[PDB]
């Protein structure tokens, strides 16, 4: 539920990542594609080979939002529900595929900023990203 | 040397084989299923050639008890309990597995490796392969009028026209034995080409590579 | 992946029995109403407006009876799966493009289905053993995404 | 969101099933302890073997909430209040158990109720038992 | 479970440079306070009351140290897996009773420490290999639950 | 003949185990590292007859060189790279994999395949039992007043006064031997008694059996 602390550990991270939107999106994806190749499905008509303009396109596009969603965490489902229809109601992102993306975005941000990445900001962003991926997901059932 | 009867078919000629024994007719589960016993049904029927053997209830699924699974004939048995098989009766199929044949009628020479099926006539239709006994289609990936020619040279049908894809004659129904097929033309049969091992393959019968020649 | 002496007779036992027809079609149908997301890998199959309509299909009836009846060539062989759905595991990475996640849920529909029609011979050793058959192919399917 | 549709399947297949409180959840139990082995983690204090007056005592309860969220279908978070807490925050039962109980639950009812599991039901107590499921994880994701 | 040479050689050289001691008792503290439903295994460690309580605890930090350690079992036969595991399996499961489903969540947590620790060493090639290394160590522990 | 020595112990008969080779210090990995390697280390420091052979750095993590791992000695070789084990530098270890030693120096308790550790005197502590070249606790399931009376009377302790369990004199550092120990009693050893298979068990070190004799 997004305790008080939890808001300002995720913010106080963000504020490292914020700069970096294209580069940090584009190595999650790569990275999920790697760990987990089952998540190139939703992607057939892209390249994903390493370093395409898609790729690094695609994925500025995501940590956006999530920068979009870490200013308003008040209400996360109210700024990310433009993506909400386009991932559960046109897409169809199966929701264990979040679990996979917030577990490389974890890897990023701990590649980058591991002084950061201290064990209390990590359960805050454990408990943002899987907030992100039930707004993304909840719309089923 | 039991009886066989063909069942639910166009003629007498084509069907689900179904053999007495016990006087019990039954089916013949079709594991192992191939044309080695086809001819064997089509000999004892007076029936000629053994053009194809359809597994999987092309004629429908029989009753009541399956006889014979995994035939192994060598193809030149009188009947079809000559054959190596496992016991009678002693099996672990279900009738959507019943085994088919279909026959010529009269002596003609073996149809040859190569076959289109499913179009107007001989020379244009869907491209099917004979190998391992088993007739099986190929899959439309690189399929191009150089493959379409070396099906049609070797088939006397003249040039290559056309090599549609996306099964333009209707799919396919058993085994694809061809996958990526890349000849240069100029080859005498098509397992002369560049190819996939055979039965490899990322693809199914919807996806099923034809040819058209002069016709 | 060990199989039991009790487990393939369950599962042989069950398989000489199932109406592979009417239980397929009735498995791929429910895929497609209680999970109807999935009706866009069918797209092409033509009225899927109401569950009536998926019913009667005759695409959905005629694809839902090959699939259970690839379980078949699980069946009659069983030390083997992973190289029986090989192929398979291809065509549906890179021409259908179908999350692995949902062989699950298709394999979840077919023990519901099963279970309705065999009545008091679905013992829960048996839909142990037929939900474990289902895991196994639905591992298999996946086995060969790049 | 169970339209009126899918409440009144539900409030149906539960006629069915209403006097069979103790047959159907003592099955639906034994169902998932053998075919899920890791479910009997949760248990490890109980008697498992076969028709234990455990297991049917704490069957007749599990579907007995069942069919008390059944009748209160608008309000199904309000009405199952008290075992949320007992599941979510004092035992913490792995939410991908619940989808595994619900399983063994339809498996119950498709087995004594065959012809009333139209396809149309099964959608509306796998939405319904989905909705049990949420409730029951609340004080998480 | 197949493994790759370029695959048996990102374990190897990984695991050649982890300081055990340190990455083990940062996971498992990571486990107690990420997930902190895992702390009623742990009632024998005593202070598990904050965060930095539970980093300091010298049992978290004694225990962390023996489950990355029981990976290097792992990782010195790769091709055999689930007979080194067999022993933990049955603890687990009829001595300990947690939930197969928890694995994941260590050994994912594990990826995280390892990833803070080696920078960028640790490629998506490298996240890839030990991503599969922990998700069948995970698989090898509940391969006999009852 | 590489040179060994004691690093980091009490003294200089237990420490963890260093050999010296191309003029660079380095340590030995655990795999396969059991009493065999560890009699041929004791001997070269003239420290005696090998109490004991833990694995994992007991004694600490050395830094630097992994000379030798996966180490194959038969017992008797004269120094320690006159066994057989993978070349030298060859290695996948860590350092957590550290092997160390334990040396009697003058004292000489071995007798004979069970030894009672951590308690005032001889005849108190967990059990422990030597197999395969290697010292391992046992299981405290199953493990009552019958199972300490086997290991009582073994070691001329007199008769069993108690069998405790969750390792009440302290937990066990490597291998656990023996599980669900099922003794009538009048055993004349622990491994003549019925238990599960040498190696087998469902336990961690937290539960090793002790045994308490008079005294
Ligand atoms: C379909 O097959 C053709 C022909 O392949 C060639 O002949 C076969 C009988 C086999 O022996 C093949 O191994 C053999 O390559 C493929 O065309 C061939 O492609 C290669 C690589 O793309 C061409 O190599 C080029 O060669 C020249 C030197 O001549 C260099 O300039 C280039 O750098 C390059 O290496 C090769 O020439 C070409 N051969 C022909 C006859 O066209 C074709 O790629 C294949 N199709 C698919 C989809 O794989
Ligand atoms: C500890 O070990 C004893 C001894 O086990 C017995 O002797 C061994 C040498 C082997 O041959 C074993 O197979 C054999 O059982 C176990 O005690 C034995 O338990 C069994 C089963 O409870 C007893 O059987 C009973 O026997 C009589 C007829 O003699 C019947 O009235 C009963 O219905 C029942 O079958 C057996 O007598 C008993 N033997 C002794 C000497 O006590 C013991 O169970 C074991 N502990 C555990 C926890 O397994
Ligand atoms: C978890 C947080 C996620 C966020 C914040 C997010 C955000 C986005 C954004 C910004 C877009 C592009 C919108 C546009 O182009 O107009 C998008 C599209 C898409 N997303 Fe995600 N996404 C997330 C997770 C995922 C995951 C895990 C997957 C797949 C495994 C996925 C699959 C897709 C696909 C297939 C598209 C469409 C591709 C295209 O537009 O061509 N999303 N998402
Ligand atoms: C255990 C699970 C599954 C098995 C055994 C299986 C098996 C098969 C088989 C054998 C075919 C080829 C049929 C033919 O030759 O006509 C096929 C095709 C296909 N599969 Fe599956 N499949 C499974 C799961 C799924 C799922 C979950 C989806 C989608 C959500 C899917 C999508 C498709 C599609 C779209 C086709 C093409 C059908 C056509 O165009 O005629 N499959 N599958
Ligand atoms: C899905 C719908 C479920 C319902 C309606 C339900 C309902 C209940 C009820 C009524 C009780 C007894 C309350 C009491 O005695 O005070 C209970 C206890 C319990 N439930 Fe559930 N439950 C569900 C799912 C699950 C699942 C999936 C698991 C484990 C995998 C589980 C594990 C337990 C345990 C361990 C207890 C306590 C055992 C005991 O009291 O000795 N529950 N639940
Ligand atoms: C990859 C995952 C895991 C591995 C490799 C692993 C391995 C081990 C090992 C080797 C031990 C014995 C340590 C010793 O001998 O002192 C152990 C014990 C134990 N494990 Fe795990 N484990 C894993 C997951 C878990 C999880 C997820 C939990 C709880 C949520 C857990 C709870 C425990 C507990 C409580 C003990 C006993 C600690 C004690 O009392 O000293 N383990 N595990
Ligand atoms: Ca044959
Ligand atoms: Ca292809
Ligand atoms: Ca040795
Ligand atoms: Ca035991």
């Amino acid at each position: 539920v997004l305790s008080a602390a939890d808001k300002n550990n995720v913010k106080g991270i963000f504020t490292k990542i914020a700069g970096h939107a294209e580069e940090y999106g584009a190595e999650t994806l790569e990275r999920m594609f790697t760990t987990y190749p089952p998540t190139k499905t939703y992607f057939p008509h892209f390249d994903l080979s390493h370093g395409s303009a898609q790729i690094k396109g695609h994925g500025k596009k995501v940590v956006a939002a999530l920068i979009e969603a870490a200013n308003h965490i008040d209400d996360i489902a109210g700024t990310l529900s433009k993506l909400s229809d386009l991932h559960a109601h046109k897409l169809r992102v199966d929701p264990v595929n979040f679990k996979l993306l917030g577990q490389c975005f974890l890897v990023v941000v701990a590649i980058h900023h591991p002084a950061a990445l201290t064990p209390e900001v990590h359960a805050s962003l454990d408990k943002f990203l899987c907030a992100v991926g039930t707004v993304l997901t909840a719309k089923y059932r | 040397t039991a009886e066989v009867r063909l069942v639910d078919g166009p003629n007498r000629c084509s069907g689900r084989v179904e053999v007495l024994h016990n006087d019990v007719w039954g089916t013949v589960c079709d594991e192992g299923w191939d044309l080695r016993e086809a001819r064997v049904v089509c000999r004892q029927l007076g029936c000629g050639t053994a053009l194809s053997s359809p597994k999987k209830s092309k004629y429908g699924e029989g009753k009541g008890q399956i006889w014979l699974s995994d035939l192994d004939c060598k193809g030149t048995e009188g009947s079809l309990s000559n054959c190596k098989s496992k016991p009678w009766g002693e099996n672990i199929c279900n009738h959507v597995e019943d085994a088919s044949v279909e026959c010529s009628g009269t002596e003609i020479p073996e149809p040859g490796p190569l076959r289109l099926v499913g179009g107007p006539n001989r020379c244009a239709g869907r491209v099917e392969v004979l190998h391992e006994e088993q007739w099986g289609s190929v899959c439309h990936d690189e399929w191009d009028i150089n493959d379409a020619q070396v099906v049609c040279k070797q088939l006397g049908c003249g040039d290559a026209v056309l090599a549609p894809i996306a099964a333009k004659f209707g799919r396919g129904t058993d085994t694809i034995w061809l996958d990526d097929v890349n000849c240069t033309g100029s080859e005498a049969s098509l397992s002369e080409c560049q190819a996939r091992p055979w039965g490899d393959h990322n693809c199914y019968h919807g996806e099923d590579a034809s040819a058209i020649c002069s016709d | 992946v060990h199989w039991t002496a009790e487990e393939k007779q369950l599962i042989t036992g069950l398989w000489g029995k199932v109406n592979v027809a009417e239980c397929g079609a009735e498995a791929l149908a429910r895929l497609l109403i209680v999970y109807p997301w999935t009706q866009r890998f069918f797209a092409s199959f033509g009225n899927l407006s109401s569950p009536t309509a998926i019913l009667g299909n005759p695409m959905v009836r005629a694809h839902g009876k090959k699939v259970l009846t690839s379980f078949g060539d699980a069946v009659k062989n069983l030390d083997n799966i992973k190289n029986t759905f090989s192929q398979l595991s291809e065509l549906h990475c890179d021409k259908l493009h179908v999350d692995p996640e949902n062989f699950r849920l298709l394999g979840d529909i077919l023990i519901i289905v099963l279970a309705a029609h065999f009545s008091k011979d679905f013992t829960p050793e048996c839909q142990a053993a037929w939900q474990k058959l289902v895991r196994v192919v639905a591992h298999a399917l996946a086995r060969k995404y790049h």
